[PDB]
DNA sequence: TGTCGTCAGGATTCCAGGCAGTTCG
DNA sequence: CGAACTGCCTGGAATCCTGACGACA
């Protein structure tokens, strides 16, 4: 139960958190001896978040024993607000429910809260063949996401051998991207066959909001099958998305 | 009479949820013409009436074991860890209420006061010894009374004064019960008429199988203390009784009791210390098998079983204003304004407005008639001397006409009037209901707009206030010193005693005030915007000159409920802390009380002399009260005649009718009355927390509920009959209803036009029946369910499925159990 | 005893505001120039206040104090019916002012139900069975919680008006009791909760027995099935009389 | 009453005088010899600002009559939030009721305003003896404050040797600051006894909102005392806070 | 006459990219 | 002699308390 972690600037963790947040409220951190992981399900059960973050990530790593902790998402998202980008965030807790939250600088800050627990199920996702993955960046996802958000919500993905295609249909409007080997925001391609898939874009343009411009994303997908968007953190933790999209033409 | 009251009392509330433990009904105690003690209330559906200075009720915590809810302190610190309300405690009902119907007798029960009446009464008839009970006793007669009894008579003084208060040891209890065998000691008595004897064997058996230590006090063979076994028998009853003991865990054996005097013997002396053999005998209560097989006879204790807009200053300007019909905003855009309004003439100016007094001479102009129909215009002299008929138009002569004004130019007249330009937030009426319509001093109104205060439709200030009269007045809670209510007029008590001490039990005053800090503050700010007022209208000095809290104690105000058309005046004497009040029952009568409201508007009499006028009122229709024509203060109540009828009324118990309580006697006996007399959020937690409570009481057995439903069914008929009338109002085109034919826009505003969806109201409230219907389990309304559930899917026809989903849902599970079945 | 001092010293302070309030109006800066709310001396102060005559005062608390306040109420409409003080229009207008000052009386003069919710009344004949007669009561707005007891004392005063006027009995016809009948299951239904259910055998009873018929106002806009019932300006629902 | 008042330094002027106002509507300006006073005054009167400008920092203050006149400066914030950092400002006064506002940086912008009339009554502060004395920046009482209005009601000042800790106190989190030698931002301080008090954030982060930087904030306070928060600005120009101390017992 | 939902709306603070001042081969 | 690396600061936008509306009992 009792551990301790010590990281000279967090903000990346702190708008992943906050991301997190935006995305549900119940969430638990299971800590063992290899870091933190966390995987949040979704409340009408059609998004899944999994993240996985090992002890090469932050300058001071101790704990005693793996276990399952729980914070509010809400009295977190009230706790990050102050985090200055040349912070020293240090996390401790013991064996009695008070979580403390270090600050050294011009001021020593600390925190003290209680914590409470989460009882929500985990289970392992099945395996499933993706048949098409491609790696590409993140800003010009961001952008064309951004600028496909107010023509509508279904935003059509389609991917072909060295080709891609991110489309918006409707009535009134239609929005067209086209990704080679050759161009300026695609990174690399592992397409095996032609799929073609449309997913809303709440969440999409949220989470892709919520990442920083110069990231890298991995986009796993298939036909018709649910859509998997990974990305690593300084090169050690993970972090992947995962959402089905809908049936409708 | 009280099954009938018991059935008609599912008309509102959760029906079907009564408590198993403790019958439907509170205490009943015969005062002259309801009170909850309000520890319940903090532990925890009709009207509220608090009743502090009594006793509480009795539960058990989480550490398992039972105690009683004395006072504030300790209910506010139990007020968390309850596991199951066993008694409901005593509150207090009277026989003065005005009831019918024949309202049958309630049945009385064996209280103290009576209990000490009786023990008097026959050690008197007994030894030849004369008292005064109800008060404290004489010298003589208390130090004889004290040698008949063995008791102290400082100890009798203080029990005559308060029996409640100073309560006697069992030990001694016993020992003057020996003596006359009289009754056994209320306070100290279980429950015990809702158990069976043959259960009471078990009781008996499981008593000799505990351990038990005994103490004896002056040739009373009692006892000491009980500790016992929760195994040993089942402890349905054993925690149903309501006794306050002690759990035990680490002793060789799982549950422990234990009970100590004075609760032990309070349970083992009326058993006869277990010395005679108890047996089961129908048609024979517990109490009278007790009586039998004991030379002491007693009596029972539980037996009484009863059961928009927010418009502030008075400017028509109407669709001239739009919707927020702000002032400055029309002032700043420079339009006019199209009303129906009485425009008045200046004879020596001549300037023409809608005010009273002219603003650039010195004097106040006069009002012009003027036809509406035709285009002639005539001073009141020509209206009156042409019978008021036009010889144009054969209508009659109207002073106000319909025309257009400019408030944008015309504000600077009462800015400069006004001499200050403190706002930030105003806006004018509407629509007028008055047939003159009639102007309002704009002055006045931009001073209440300063003033950031409310108002109704009234046309003056008055706010709300609840109270509720009680039996005395102390002025310790009043918050009133000794020297200030003698300055004020009183030198002695209600017994003749000087006035020396603060805790000093009074009679309630007629004109006293206990009111709230809402309203005292509320009262502060109207007698600011009022001192403001007449230092800026005439130069008048201040009167009242109130600037705190405390200073407004002294002067006079004036109450008013609806359908009461006379102002009562009252004396600002008193306050209050807590956010309710008490009253007097003659400033509160019946036709104050069932007028369709229980709270009443105060108001100042300044405030109604400044801003009263009848012209403010409607000329055919009118609200909840007609205005407040005329103020009254003499109630004299029999002074000459019955003084002492209205003077003794507290603290008094009939002997007669508590012996003559069990005859079954007729209620309406007039002649022996008066022989006798002489969001969603607060309201879903709140709902939510009173079925957890009642399960908490009842013991986790309840069953379904009937309004639920009777809220349900005409909700959705509702919801169908707004979406199949679908009724549209244009945004900017306020008065303009567009019809239900959509033409694309408001031909008149080529924007959105506001629809009325009225499904977010039922989308929230499917969550609540969901969850009850998970909770128990009940038919005759799934098919309601699957209803309104199919009818939002197939209004909005979930078109988003992963490959694994297994929605959890008791719906869908009842749907598959009758598909099955079917 | 230093009750009467204390009321004396608070009716001082009452006439020194009442003092302060005339020279502040002394100016004259709103269209009025008198008092609005004066001091009632007494019950029957409240009454002259609410409907008056303004001078009937003297009589009325000779009769209260002197014979009881029923009987005392019973001879002053019986004197304002007469006409004692003089005269003050037509019968109708005789009518409307004693029934007003009863109600005001038995009320103790408090409640304006006959001061502006029940605005008119007038006697109207029936042309179309024998010429009996019927009591049009023009209600207004502030009469749909008038109170239960102020309604049946409406009703006493009404029938002993009519005794005093002397009146034939209404005959009941078919149409008119059954839109009664189908107003009072339409209120009940859908209109508003009612707070007595009532039977239509009793209503019936009612009806028959009331011996001039009874014509109030309109309330909201519902209709009936019979359409233009005789005696009614419209065929909308009478709530107000139900 | 003619003065006038020529300044260099018109954003500096600009701020100071939108955090004397970002506290509380009331302001007495003092027109005298010796310069401008200022004494600011609620409708609470709890808090009184004195701010006390001398001739060294104004370019060319002239004055002729000693005068106080009461303004609210929330009317007056529309003006003095637009302007550049290097120009010319002029305030003139003269016998007439009516006021003029010279800007020049390169052109003319003439603004002739009304005198507004408030009546209030001048109270001297409290001088009495205290035994804390703690000088810092406004970075750090910036972020304190915000903090403790944002999680909590309640705080609690404790001072002893080299140790300042505020205990910002609520229901479920509660927060702490510690100030030593270690922070560079903390200057010296003058303590000799624990000295204890306790604050609310009701009235408080107001003059945050326009707290500076490079401004010297000295406090000085004792036992439940009334804290005197006085801060410099070029060694020359002063502004007190003087509040009573909102503890309970 | 009490309650409950929706909508827009403008004032507010927080975030991000452009203008400006500044130390590096 | 040019290029990243910040402050900062002002535009753009998300948040939200207030002001309209309709629904039931
Ligand atoms: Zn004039
Ligand atoms: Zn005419």
């Amino acid at each position: 139960m009792p551990f301790e972690v010590v990281f000279d600037g967090a903000k990346e963790f702190a708008d992943l958190i906050a991301t997190a947040s935006n995305l549900i409220d119940e969430a638990a951190f299971k800590f063992t001896e290899e870091g933190i992981s966390m995987r949040a399900m979704d409340p009408s059960r059609v998004v899944l978040i999994d993240l996985n973050l090992p002890e090469s990530i932050f300058s001071k790593y101790e704990v005693e024993e793996p276990e399952t902790i729980g914070i509010n998402m809400d009295q977190f998202k009230k706790i990050l607000k102050r985090g200055k980008a040349k912070d020293t965030l240090i996390l401790r807790k013991g064996d009695e429910n008070f979580l403390e939250i270090t600050f050294e600088g011009t001021a020593k800050r600390t925190f003290r809260l209680p914590l409470i627990d989460v009882e929500e199920l985990e289970l392992e996702l099945p395996e499933l063949p993706f048949t098409a993955k491609v790696v590409l960046l993140g800003e010009v996802l961001k952008e064309g996401i951004k600028d496909a958000s107010l023509v509508s919500d279904a935003i059509k993905f389609i991917a072909k051998e060295n080709e891609f295609t991110m489309k918006a249909e409707g009535e009134t409007n239609e929005v067209e991207i086209r990704l080679t080997l050759e161009d300026e925001g695609l990174l690399d391609l592992e397409v095996e066959e032609e799929t073609k898939s449309a997913y809303g874009i709440r969440y999409l343009s949220d989470m892709v909001k919520g990442i920083g411009k110069a990231d890298e994303v991995i986009l796993r997908f298939g036909n018709e099958m649910p859509l998997q968007m990974e990305y690593m953190i300084r090169d050690e933790g993970r972090l992947t998305f995962l959402l089905a999209p809908r049936v409708e033409e | 009479a009280p099954n009938k009251k018991y059935t008609k009392e599912i008309i509102g509330g959760r029906p079907l949820f009564a408590e198993p433990s403790t019958n439907g009904g509170f205490r009943l105690r015969y005062g002259r013409s309801w009170s909850v003690n309000p520890a319940t209330m903090l532990i925890l559906g009709c009207i509220v009436t608090p009743a502090t200075t009594v006793e509480g009720p009795i539960v058990r915590l989480k550490n398992g074991s039972v105690v009683r809810v004395d006072d504030y302190e300790t209910a506010l610190k139990v007020r968390n860890e309850v596991d199951e309300i066993l008694y409901v405690g005593d509150a207090l009902v009277n026989f003065g209420d005005f009831v019918e119907n024949n309202q049958t007798l309630l049945p009385a029960n064996y209280v103290e006061e009576w209990w000490v009446q009786e023990l008097v009464q026959a050690i008197k008839d007994l030894y030849e010894v004369e008292l005064q009970p109800f008060a404290e006793n004489d010298r003589e007669a208390v130090e004889e009374a004290a040698e008949y009894l063995e008791v102290d008579p400082d100890f009798l003084w203080n029990l005559l004064k308060d029996p409640l208060r100073v309560k006697p040891d069992v030990e001694t209890a016993i020992h003057l019960s020996t003596v006359l065998d009289i009754p056994f000691h209320p306070y100290y008595t279980l429950y015990w008429n809702t158990l069976q004897p043959e259960e009471v064997e078990e009781l008996q058996k499981a008593l000799l199988g505990a351990q038990i230590e005994w103490a004896e006090f002056r040739k009373n063979r009692f006892a000491k203390k009980v500790v016992l076994e929760n195994d040993k028998n089942i402890k349905r009853y054993l925690e149903l009784l309501g006794l306050p003991h002690r759990l035990e865990r680490v002793e060789k054996k799982r549950k422990v009791i234990v009970v100590e005097y004075p609760w032990s013997a309070a349970l083992l002396t009326p058993l006869g210390n277990l010395e005679w053999e108890f047996k089961a005998k129908p048609f024979y209560t517990v109490i009278d098998i007790i009586n039998e097989n004991n030379r002491i006879k007693l009596r029972d204790r539980g037996i009484s079983w009863i059961g928009k807009p927010p418009v502030q200053v008075l400017f028509p300007i109407g669709l001239a204003g739009g919707q927020s019909r702000d002032i400055k905003k029309a002032a700043e855009e420079g339009k006019t304004a199209r009303v129906e309004i009485a425009f008045f003439k200046c004879p020596k100016c001549g300037h023409v407005g809608p005010e009273h007094l002219c603003p650039v001479c010195g004097t106040r102009k006069e009002l012009l008639w003027h036809c509406p129909k035709c285009g002639a215009d005539y001073p009141e002299s020509d209206a009156k001397d042409f019978n008021y008929r036009c010889p144009k138009c054969d209508v009659e002569l109207k002073p106000y006409a319909e025309r257009e004004i400019k408030p944008a130019d015309l504000l600077r007249q009462a800015m400069d009037n006004v001499k200050v330009y403190g706002i930030d937030r105003l806006k004018g009426v509407k629509g007028m209901t008055s047939g003159y319509k009639m102007a309002e001093p704009l002055e006045k109104g931009l001073l209440r707009v300063k003033n950031d205060v409310y108002v109704f439709k009234d046309g003056t200030i008055r706010f709300d206030a609840t109270d509720a009269p009680i039996t005395h007045f102390k002025p310790k809670e009043i918050g009133t010193s000794v020297e200030k209510l003698r300055e004020l007029g009183y030198t002695h008590d209600f017994e003749g005693k000087p006035l020396e001490r603060d805790d000093q039990i009074l009679e309630l005053k007629v004109q006293d005030v206990i009111l709230p800090y809402e309203a005292g503050r509320y009262l502060l700010k109207v007698a600011r915007f009022i001192d403001d007022l007449l230092e800026k209208f005439y130069g008048l000095p201040r009167f009242y000159n109130a600037e705190k809290m405390e200073d407004l104690v002294g002067h006079l105000v004036i109450g008013l409920a609806p359908h009461t058309s006379a102002g009562i005046i009252g004396r600002i004497i008193g306050f209050s802390d807590v956010l309710v009040g008490y009253a007097h029952p003659y400033y509160h009568a019946a036709k104050r009380r069932n007028c369709d409201g229980d709270e009443d508007a105060v108001m100042l009499l300044l405030d109604a002399l400044l801003n009263f006028s009848k012209y403010y009122l409607p000329e055919k229709r009118g609200g909840k009260m007609d205005a407040p024509l005329v103020v009254t203060t003499r109630l004299d109540p029999r002074e000459v005649d019955s003084e002492v009828h209205n003077m003794d009324v507290v603290r008094y118990y009939p002997l007669e009718f508590y012996k003559a309580t069990y005859e079954l006697k007729s209620p309406k006996e007039v002649k022996v009355i008066e022989r006798v007399e002489d969001g969603d959020m607060e309201e879903k937690v709140a709902r939510q927390l009173a079925l957890a409570e009642r399960i908490r009481a009842v013991d986790e057995h309840h069953v379904a509920e009937t309004i639920i439903n009777s809220h349900l069914v005409p909700d959705l008929r509702g919801n169908l009959r707004s979406f199949t009338r679908q009724e549209f109002r244009c945004v900017k085109c306020n008065t303009k209803y567009r019809r239900p034919p959509l033409t694309g826009k408001c031909p008149k505003c080529g924007g959105k036009i506001v629809l009325t969806v009225s499904k977010g109201a039922i989308e929230k409230y499917l969550p609540t029946a969901k969850m009850l219907v998970t909770k128990y389990r009940v038919k005759d309304y799934t098919r309601q369910r699957i209803c309104i559930t199919e009818k939002d899917i197939k209004t909005l026809f979930e078109k988003q499925r992963t490959l694994m989903g297994f929605s959890a849902d008791i719906c869908e599970k009842m749907v598959k159990e009758r598909t099955g079945h079917s | 005893p230093e009750m009467k001092a204390y009321f004396e010293s608070l009716q001082r302070e009452i006439d020194r505001a009442y003092a302060i309030a005339r020279k502040a109006r002394a100016q004259g800066k709103d269209p009025s120039f008198d008092v609005e709310v004066p001091q009632a001396t007494d019950m029957a102060g409240r009454v002259e206040s609410l409907v008056g005559p303004p001078g009937v005062a003297e009589r009325i608390r000779e009769l209260v104090k002197e014979y009881g306040k029923e009987i005392a109420a019973l001879k002053v409409v019986d004197e304002i019916i007469e006409g004692k003080f003089g005269d003050l229009g037509s019968k109708e207008k005789y009518a409307e002012q004693a029934v007003r000052t009863a109600l005001a009386i038995l009320t103790e003069g408090i409640v304006s139900a006959p001061l502006e919710g029940i605005a008119d009344v007038k006697i109207k004949r029936n042309e179309w069975a024998d010429g009996s007669e019927y009591l049009a009561l023009y209600y207004a707005g502030p009469i749909r919680s008038s109170g239960g007891t102020a309604q049946a004392l409406s009703v006493l005063v009404g029938d002993y008006v009519r005794r005093k006027l002397g009146l034939d009995r209404f005959k009941p016809s078919d149409e008119h009791i059954e839109r009664m009948v189908e107003e009072v299951d339409l209120y009940h239904r859908a209109v508003t909760r009612l707070q007595y259910h009532p039977e239509a055998d009793e209503v019936r009873l009612a009806m028959r027995n009331i011996p001039i018929e009874i014509t109030g106002e309109e309330t909201d806009k519902v209709e009936v099935s019979h359409r233009n019932v005789p005696g009614v300006e419209t065929n909308h629902l009478r709530g107000g009389a139900i």
